[PDB]
């Protein structure tokens, strides 16, 4: 009300509004699914368009040959952070060698997205992100909130009624978890998750995009008529 | 963060107007009055000092005339803090444009980058800008006698007679009145103090309360001399016109 | 680059110089003008090195045409060598100084008299009646000290400074190729086509 | 330093500080622009307020850029100096690397470009400045005049005027000049820019200047009775 | 007053609002993408008849294979046609090959964001940058000052936008000619825009990958003007 | 972080007022009374030690101040600001000065100086007025002794005699009456501590006020001899014994 | 004084076909009259059907490998993994050597 | 009104942001007092320790900024140490630049001017603090010195500071007119602290235990605070008597 | 008034609102907790399971700092890290230059100025996180407390988040039965119960227990994380509590 002008001023109960509205954006944004076993780690995304005319909003960003994330929110804002995850993947690449580990591609945005609340004339960041990678400990799947919070999980998913697929999720949890050595199954337990989060609209064939990565699967996207296999 | 507290002191209003400024020319109209007059062979600068007190040093003071180089003077109506920040700016641009050409700087030419100095206040740096208005009397040989008026939106012009400060309306059309173009040095003397006599908010104008200045060819052949006039001399000037 | 003269006679200034552009072992270019109009009645000569002189030449001349426009008002030779000057003693303690040396000759229009100005590259201004850059003043100024009358006309001025310039043919080791020949009076300044 | 963002869009989609910067340029005293078939006409209006003013030394209203290149103005005096500094410095730059002088697009487009990038930078307000610029191409006998104004936008045009009272004197430009049949000489074309002012201006004394423009740097300002000659003959054919 | 990068409570920033609704004060700019080429179609809208028509320049040339459409407040425009210029041209020197024409938008969209408390504010103007690559063909995007774009089969912008953009669903389909796409951004300009259309307040440009980006000359437009006006009074 | 104003808190209001300067007058309105009078051969420079508290040792508190050797400096206002322009003050004498010219300056150019520290408070970025208005007496060769007032807004007078603060309306009175150019410096203390007794209320004596004089030159206090040129200080501060001897013939 | 550069030897060789290309080079690394590796590898794989060689001091030419395989990398997340060509390629490299015209990286690189 | 939220004036020549640290000052609730002896300066400070859970060592508003000079602080305990950390850096420095130690006097004055330009410059807060340094100072001997968020600083013969701080003062005052001198005429320190207690008991009307008081001592050429047992075994003397 | 709407700024009591209001983001928190023992210190935090969704013993709060140091917080998460991450260069600096590794008051008075300096200007928000801190040093073991306003002690027992009071509660009565002092290996099972017992007071979703401790004796001076065995023996202890 009086205390959401600018992202530097708690509110009398100590919330940050401006934050908060940040998050407003990514509940505006499409729906997108995120989803692991131990052997491979799943992104489902439901792109959207202006109009007929219009092409899709791509979704899916590749950050390295391990890791890469899906979007929901202000797209420039996602560019900005997947351009940032690229950098440190490639200077641990670089400098030591190594294959940055998911956890640490995590508190890497947290921090970045933190100097940003705490400071006056900028604003947070306006998307929420996904970010799957295989690593030397496996699969993983990772939450990103422009708060500056992240969080490891089996599966999720964010956007408008994400909470379908999330419910979804949490029941088939069991189940998904141990799809080992199965890239295609894994992939259709993520198509059905994005399913429960549709109203009026289907999955159709430049509307569904997908990414995968793995043991033995660098981090690939497919659209178009590579998609048709799951509809 | 800090943006609440901002002024904003180089805005537009609604109607194309600059609020500092006219505020700036609003503080200004309340200065004490300041007159140039130019003759065919003169110049001549009268200012009147802000109310004085009886115990107030005249001899040793400096409040409205102030020398910017040997050919150059100006007359001050505002605040004095903020003139002579721009007067020491002037005196360096003058020694600047001597050190380079080896010739003494164009009237114009001061006046026009005092005036761009104003101007950048106005439009730029989030900074109030002067609460100073000029009038600049001046030679140079190819204009030869100049009078212009600079004010704090940094807008300058050229005159043959003009008065800033208070009273500007009445004092104005004072001079509008007897002026003429065949007019001599002594006669624009007695002009700009019958002038400041009529349009005075004091009782009676005395020498204490005067500051006066010609600039003339009246040296030996050919060269200009500032004269700013010491506190005996504008009480007999003042008795030779019939004043007091 | 390499001879530039200048003589100021009775009511206007002369300067001659070299068409020659030299690289190495080869004459590149043999009517090339060494100088530049900074105004409609002044006129810059420069010799030094290579790229610097022309760099310098231009660099000046955008200056004094910018205030010309500026003013409306055409800058006394006086003004000009001084505010030329100021710029090579600035640039002698940068770090990459313009070796270039100059000869600014001038009719002021508001005394009625021609000036010619010797300003070399360390900032270094003196007027004189006549002037050279480089090796030329070895052989000029001593023929000029017999030859050179304050009084001479146009026409006289030429005549000596024929004089020069073959004395320069005859006893410089290097071929420069003849002159340009300009003349600065008070109708500004034109180019003399046959020297 | 300074970092205010001064100018930004309101909830209706509106800068109002470029807005209320035209409000400036129409509290200005009038500008008219009329291009004929070989030259171009700049006429101002003085206001006569000021008596005992001093002709010789007071600003001209009219600036030349380079030798053929003109530039007038409407607005606030002390912006437009800021401008045509910029415009002449740019003119002697152009000539030092293009070995060519500036084209009266190239000119404008530059103007233009200064007073846009004061509409989005930080701790700056617009300029409280319209421009009329006018001249000849190098070596090219077509006429040109151009506009600018405090948003940034430019464009050409045939005849055109600014300033206060300027919505009155592009009526009659509107209907008084033929694009099929510019002004044929430079006496039918100063004609039409006088007319044009009287139906704004007050008296045909000191109030109105003109210049007059013609190709390859041929620029000359009209002396009061000279100007008084057109006034005069108006007037008389106008009582009819 | 406000921040300039505040968000509002339904989490959308403020300015870049704000500037949407100046391109929709904009004059009218249609985009047509065609297996044959791309069309580039503008309404000039001169605020007076004095006014040169010929010198409103909205359609421009980013590259040969490049051309750009503007809308809004135009002025802002040529910053970022000068930073398409040069990326063009800078990734042709580094790369000796042309740039695809969504690396280039996606360069022009990163200037979008680059506002706060840097420029002051948001671009008030929305392009439609047309063009042809190897790798994708023909292409049109919609490039905005949210640091947004799309790519589009056709796309409308400016005040008559809602109402052509609505034509242009049913007109396009994926086998239009060049021709067929130069007469549908005649008429459909023809509908929205206030004053009559000719050749003198309308202009079409389009790129094909053989000519590159050609601007349409006054005589050319006028006969596509009036093959218009006949094939419309022919049933 | 880092100083976000940049712009100025000092503004005219529709009035034409520069609301800060107004007030900083005000402050120093309240501020205890100090006074200057200037004599023939000399000039007094005089104000009340208000003590915080009689727990407080008011020697350690020097309302009046040395600027140069022969220039002192009183105020009336905000103690504080008086402080740093004191450090000021000292400083720029130096670096804009003696560093220069190898002699201290006049006292209308040191004035010139300080005035010029005020006035950039009152128009810079992200700063308020200072709240003080200063007596600075001064004497050097050319000019002779000299007393000079500056107020906030960096405007500065010369004046004969006169009084700020507190009860300087009465004061100033009481000096107009007294005042005459024929005045010797110990006729001017006589004054300076006749005018001064008006505004204090509690205990009159040496201890309760500070008062200094810009005399002769004290070659006793220069600390060396062997220089012909050097004479000493002119700027002396009166002792507490000093003042009370002068206060028995009141 | 301290010398930046050193010599680390060996010898490069490149051969264009009709359908194919070759990019040898020995494996031999020294410095003055001493082996330091029997099989050093200095013919890299690039991605995009480019290899390259850098040969001269190795230091150098590992460095430059490095950054041009870095600007592979680049290209792909900046031009929709787009292929870049040999040509291109190049191109990039000129811009990569020329960066350090004044402090050059002391290598003959072949492609 | 934002001329209240700023360090600029308000119509009647007011600094409210400065007024408003004077008040944080005793957010606290702790009275502090310095006196002089012959040989030392003694500053005593109440140690309310509320909390069971705190480590009653570590609470402290008292400290150490050079060998030779002590400061306690009446105010919050952030910008006490903001403070503190401050004095030490400038004492350290002053040793470095002018090679001899920072005389108490001199630290105060810097502090002070410190504290003044936050009263001038609008982007930094006053701090909510008055500090009380106290030396035995090689030239000018036992000596007081104290500052506050208007940057103000004078000399003391003896001062109180807190919520109680005008009981104390008083008592004091009036000990003085007593003794008709400007220090406490007792050899030892050890009874300088006996009679800084006593006086503060006497003002306060409380009684204390050796949780309850927090002492400093400052001789020729050290400065110290005092444990437990050494404030007991004071008690103890003051008991006994 | 307006006095809450700025960083920095006095109210006319004297106190900075805005610090007040990051406390309050603070008590919104999970809770946090921290043990002083005999020869070191054991840190204990609740991990709210807000679905199945988590990835147990994968999202880790507590932190280290250098070797030696244990940090855990209370409120806004990345404020805490941001904290962390200064915490983590000042000790940084004071190694490479003092050689030896940071005392532990030494570090709490790095943090104490950073967080301190958040509240003096309006360009800059205060920290939304109380932070429990310590370890082991060569003065032996020190245990601190720090909040938004830069305010910290050193403490026997430190709590804060949801369940504070509760918390504060279990931990004054430990000081109490416990004089002479509680070992390592005891605190690490305390530090279990209290959480457990502090978990009533944000019941809706069950929880996480994370532990870790510093001890001379059991982990030689360094901060290790409570896993495996000792962790399933100290949940077991708090549980038989509870019931
Ligand atoms: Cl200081
Ligand atoms: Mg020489």
């Amino acid at each position: 009300n009086n205390y959401d002008g600018d992202t530097v001023t708690f509110s009398p109960t100590g919330r940050l509004f401006q934050v908060e509205y940040a998050l407003e954006a990514i509940k505006q944004g499409s729906v997108t699914v995120g989803l692991r076993s131990n052997t491979h780690a799943v992104l489902v995304a439901l792109k959207r368009n202006a109009d007929e005319l219009s092409s899709y909003q791509k979704k899916i960003i590749k950050c390295d040959e391990h890791m890469g994330l899906s979007l929901a929110g202000l797209a420039p804002d996602a560019r900005v952070l997947s351009n940032y995850l690229r950098q440190q993947c490639n200077y641990s690449s670089l400098v030591f060698n190594r294959k940055l580990a998911v956890e640490r591609a995590g508190h890497l945005l947290c921090d970045k997205a933190q100097k940003n609340t705490q400071s006056y004339g900028g604003r947070p960041y306006g998307v929420g992100l996904l970010i799957i990678g295989y690593d030397k400990s496996g699969a993983h799947l990772l939450e990103f909130q422009p708060s500056g919070n992240v969080t490891e999980l089996y599966g999720t998913a964010i956007g408008a009624r994400s909470q379908g697929a999330k419910t979804y999720l949490e029941r088939t949890l069991d189940t998904f978890i141990k799809i080992d050595g199965n890239p295609d199954e894994l992939i259709k337990a993520g198509v059905e998750a994005i399913s429960q989060s549709l109203r009026d609209e289907s999955l159709t064939v430049d509307n569904l995009s997908i990414a995968i990565v793995g043991k033995d699967t660098p981090f690939t996207i497919y659209d178009g008529e590579a998609v048709a296999k799951y509809i | 963060g800090s943006r609440r507290y901002d002024s904003r002191t180089t805005i537009f209003s609604p109607e194309g107007r600059l609020y500092q400024v006219e505020y700036a020319l609003e503080s200004i109209s309340h200065a004490g009055t300041a007159i140039g007059i130019m003759a065919s062979d003169g110049i001549v600068l009268a200012a009147e000092r802000k109310v004085t007190s009886t115990l107030l040093e005249q001899d040793t003071s400096t409040e409205k005339l102030y020398k910017l180089n040997d050919k150059i003077a100006v007359a001050v109506a505002g605040l004095t803090a903020d003139a002579e920040i721009l007067i020491n700016t002037a005196r360096i641009h003058a020694q600047n444009y001597l050190k380079t050409y080896n010739e003494d700087i164009p009237v114009e030419i001061l006046v026009r980058r005092l005036s761009d100095i104003k101007q950048g206040y106005t439009q730029h740096g989030g900074l109030r800008p002067f609460g100073v208005s000029f009038i600049y009397a001046g030679y140079d040989d190819r204009y030869g006698y100049q009078l212009y008026t600079s004010n704090p939106s940094g807008n300058y012009t050229g005159w043959k007679a003009i008065s800033v400060g208070a009273n500007t309306s009445a004092a104005q059309t004072l001079l509008q009145m007897d002026y003429k173009d065949d007019m001599k040095v002594d006669d624009a003397i007695e002009l700009a103090l019958k002038t400041l006599s009529k349009t005075t908010d004091s009782s009676a104008l005395t020498y204490d309360r005067l500051e006066f200045a010609t600039i003339r060819k009246g040296a030996n052949d050919g060269e200009v001399y500032q004269k700013i006039f010491k506190p005996q001399e504008i009480k007999d000037i003042l008795v030779k016109t019939g004043i007091t | 680059m390499d001879i530039i003269l200048g003589i100021r006679v009775q009511d206007s200034v002369i300067l001659a110089s070299s068409k020659a552009v030299t690289r190495g072992i080869s004459v590149l270019k043999d009517s090339d003008d060494k100088t530049r109009q900074l105004s409609p009645h002044t006129l810059m000569s420069f010799a030094g090195e290579a790229g610097d002189t022309v760099q310098f030449a231009e660099y000046i001349q955008a200056n004094i045409q910018l205030y010309s426009i500026r003013e409306d008002y055409e800058l006394s030779p006086q003004a000009v060598s001084s505010f030329v000057r100021q710029e090579l003693a600035k640039s002698i303690r940068s770090r990459r100084p313009y070796q270039v040396n100059v000869l600014i000759g001038g009719y002021d229009k508001k005394k009625n008299k021609p000036e010619l100005y010797q300003i070399d590259y360390l900032g270094t201004k003196v007027e004189l009646p006549y002037g050279a850059h480089g090796y030329s003043g070895f052989y000029t100024f001593s023929l000029l000290d017999h030859h050179y009358r304050p009084d001479m006309t146009t026409e006289e001025g030429l005549d000596l400074l024929k004089l020069c310039v073959q004395e320069l043919e005859k006893r410089m080791p290097m071929d420069f190729k003849g002159v340009i020949v300009k003349i600065v009076d008070k109708d500004g300044i034109r180019q003399v086509d046959d020297f | 330093g300074y970092d205010r963002a001064l100018s930004i869009f309101s909830p209706d989609g509106h800068i109002f500080q470029v807005e209320y910067a035209l409000e400036a340029v129409k509290r200005g005293t009038c500008a008219v622009g009329v291009k004929g078939k070989n030259c171009v006409v700049l006429g101002c209006e003085r206001r006569s307020t000021l008596k005992l003013q001093d002709t010789r030394i007071t600003p001209s209203k009219v600036s030349k850029i380079d030798s053929h290149v003109v530039l007038s103005f409407s607005g606030l005096n002390a912006d437009s100096r800021i401008l045509i500094e910029k415009a002449r410095v740019e003119a002697q730059s152009h000539r030092l690397t293009l070995e060519d002088p500036v084209t009266v697009e190239y000119l404008t487009r530059y103007v233009a470009g200064v007073q846009q990038r004061y509409t989005q930078s930080g701790g700056v307000r617009p300029f409280g400045v319209s421009t009329l610029i006018a001249g000849f191409d190098p070596r090219d006998d077509e006429p040109k005049l151009y506009q600018t104004e405090p948003s940034g936008i430019y464009s050409s045009w045939s005849a055109q005027t600014i300033g206060r009272n300027s919505k009155t004197v592009r009526e009659f430009l509107e209907k008084n000049y033929d694009r099929k049949e510019p002004p044929a000489t430079v006496e039918e074309c100063v004609k039409l820019t006088v007319r044009s002012l009287l139906e704004v201006v007050q008296t045909g004394a000191k109030n109105i200047e003109i210049t007059v423009v013609k190709p390859d740097s041929d620029i000359v300002a009209l002396s009061s009775e000279e100007i008084n000659q057109y006034v005069t003959q108006i007037e008389q054919e106008k009582q009819e | 007053d406000r921040g300039v990068s505040t968000f509002s409570p339904e989490g959308r920033l403020f300015q870049v609002e704000y500037s949407l609704e100046a391109i929709k004060l904009g004059s009218t700019a249609i985009g047509i993408a065609t297996k044959e080429g791309v069309v580039l179609g503008v309404e000039k809208r001169a605020t007076s008849p004095l006014l040169e028509s010929d010198s409103i320049e909205k359609i421009v040339e980013i590259d040969r294979h490049i051309g750009c459409a503007m809308s809004g407040l135009t002025a802002d425009a040529r910053s970022m046609i000068e930073h398409a210029r040069t990326a063009a041209v800078t990734h042709n020197l580094y790369y000796d090959e042309d740039i695809n024409v969504e690396s280039l938008t996606q360069s022009v969209c990163d200037l979008a964001l680059r506002f706060g408390e840097l420029m002051s504010r948001p671009f008030g103007v929305a392009l439609l940058i047309a063009g042809h690559d190897a790798d994708d063909g023909y292409q049109l995007f919609h490039a905005e000052p949210s640091g947004t774009f799309y790519r589009y089969n056709a796309k409308a912008i400016g005040s008559g936008s809602e109402g052509a953009q609505a034509e242009l669903l049913n007109e396009w389909h994926s086998s239009l000619t060049l021709k067929e796409a130069e007469l549908l951004v005649l008429k459909i300009l023809k509908q929205v825009m206030e004053e009559k259309l000719d050749e003198n307040n309308a202009q079409l440009s389009c790129i094909t990958k053989q000519d590159g980006f050609k601007i349409y000359d006054n005589e050319k437009t006028a006969e596509l003007i009036k093959e218009l006006k006949e094939k419309e009074a022919a049933e | 972080m880092t100083d976000r104003y940049s712009f100025s808190l000092t503004t005219f209001s529709p009035s034409g007022k520069l609301g800060q300067i107004d007030y900083a007058l005000t402050a120093v309105k309240q501020g205890v009374t100090s006074l200057g009078i200037k004599a023939t051969n000399g000039v007094v420079i005089a104000t009340e030690k208000k003590s915080s508290s009689p727990l407080a040792m008011s020697e350690t508190l020097s309302k009046v101040s040395l600027l140069t050797p022969d220039i002192g400096a009183v105020y009336s206002g905000m103690g504080p600001d008086y402080r740093v322009l004191v450090d000021k003050s000292r400083k720029v004498a130096h670096t804009s000065y003696k560093r220069i010219y190898g002699e201290y300056p006049p006292t209308k150019l040191l004035v010139s100086e300080v005035a010029k520290i005020m006035q950039e408070a009152t128009q810079s970025g992200g700063v308020r007025p200072f709240g003080v208005s200063l007596l600075i007496a001064g004497h050097d060769e050319f000019n002779g002794f000299s007393l000079y007032q500056v107020d906030p807004s960096g405007s500065y007078f010369p004046w004969k005699a006169t009084a700020i603060g507190k009860g300087s309306v009465a004061a100033k009175t009481f000096l107009e009456k007294r005042w005459n150019d024929e005045l010797e410096l110990e006729d001017a203390i006589h004054i300076a501590l006749l005018t001064l007794k008006e505004s204090v209320e509690g205990e009159f004596n040496g201890d309760t006020i500070e008062l200094a004089i810009i005399g002769d030159e004290n070659p006793d206090l220069l600390g060396y001899t062997g220089i012909p040129t050097d004479k000493g200080p002119r700027f002396r501060k009166l002792t507490s014994q000093e003042i009370n001897d002068r206060l028995e013939a009141l | 004084q301290f010398n930046p550069y050193g010599d680390n030897g060996g010898t490069i060789l490149g051969i264009a076909g009709e359908d194919f290309a070759v990019l040898a080079g020995d494996t031999r690394n020294i410095t003055d009259y001493s082996i330091n590796s029997r099989y050093e590898p200095k013919v890299f794989d690039c991605g995009d059907n480019i290899v390259m060689s850098a040969n001269g001091f190795a230091a150098d030419g590992d460095a430059l490998v490095k950054r041009f395989k870095n600007s592979v990398k680049w290209y792909h997340f900046d031009h929709n993994d787009k292929k870049l060509s040999i040509n291109s390629a190049a191109r990039n490299i000129q811009h990569l050597l020329y960066g350090k015209r004044f402090f050059p990286y002391y290598v003959h690189t072949i492609i | 009104g934002y001329d209240r939220h700023i360090t600029i004036f308000s119509p009647e020549g007011r600094l409210y942001q400065v007024e408003y640290a004077f008040k944080a000052t005793n957010q606290t609730n702790i009275n502090s007092l310095a006196v002089r002896g012959k040989d030392c300066t003694v500053v005593i400070s109440q140690k309310k320790v509320p909390d069971k859970l705190l480590d009653p060592t570590t609470v402290s508003y008292i400290f150490c900024i050079s060998r030779t000079i002590g400061m306690v602080v009446n105010g919050p305990i952030p910008d006490a140490r903001n403070a503190a950390l401050r004095a030490k850096a400038e004492a350290a420095e002053f040793r470095y630049k002018y090679g001899y130690d920072m005389p108490c006097d001199v630290l105060a004055k810097r502090m002070a001017n410190l504290s003044q330009i936050y009263t001038q410059r609008a982007y930094m807060r006053p701090l909510g603090v008055i500090l009380t340094f106290v030396s035995v100072d090689e030239e000018l001997g036992p000596s007081i010195y104290k500052t506050d968020p208007a940057g103000y600083y004078v000399g003391y013969k003896a001062t109180a500071t807190g919520p109680k701080q005008q009981e104390i003062t008083t008592n004091l005052e009036n000990h003085f007119k007593k003794s008709k001198i400007d220090h406490i005429n007792e050899e030892s320190w050890e009874k300088v602290v006996e009679f800084a207690i006593t006086h503060m008991i006497d003002a306060l009307g409380t009684e204390f235990s050796k949780n309850d008081l927090e002492v400093g001592v400052a001789t020729k050429d050290k400065f110290f605070t005092l444990s437990a047992e050494n404030i007991e075994e004071r008690l103890v003397a003051i008991a006994e008597q | 008034t307006g006095y809450d709407l700025s960083n920095s700024v006095f109210s006319p009591d004297g106190r900075n609102f805005q610090v007040e209001y990051a406390v309050k983001a603070v008590e919104n928190g999970t809770t946090s907790i921290g043990i002083k023992c005999n020869d070191g210190v054991v840190f204990a935090v609740e991990k709210l399971i807000t679905s199945k969704l988590l990835v147990p013993q994968k999202n880790v709060k507590i932190q280290v700092v250098d070797r030696h140091i244990g940090c855990v917080y209370s409120g806004l998460i990345p404020d805490g890290r941001h904290l962390v991450n200064r915490g983590r260069e000042e000790a940084a600096s004071f190694k490479k230059l003092y050689k030896t590794p940071i005392p532990i008051p030494a570090f709490a008075d790095r943090l104490g100025q950073y967080v301190q300096a958040h509240t003096l200007y309006n360009s800059v928000r205060p920290f939304g996180v109380s932070t429990i801190f310590g370890g082991v040093d060569k003065n032996g073991a020190h245990l601190y407390m720090l909040e938004p306003s830069g305010s910290y002690w050193g403490y026997k027992g430190a709590a804060t988040g949801k369940g504070r009071q509760s918390a504060k509660a279990e931990l004054e009565k430990l000081v109490d039965h416990h004089p002479e002092g509680l070992s390592a290996r005891e605190a690490v099972k305390q530090a279990a119960k209290i959480i457990y017992l502090a978990h009533e007071d944000n019941k809706e979703k069950d929880f996480e227990l994370e532990i870790s401790w510093c001890s001379l004796s059991e982990t030689n001076g360094l901060h290790k994380f409570v896993k495996g065995d000792l962790l399933q023996e100290a949940i077991d202890f708090a549980q038989k509590e509870i019931n």
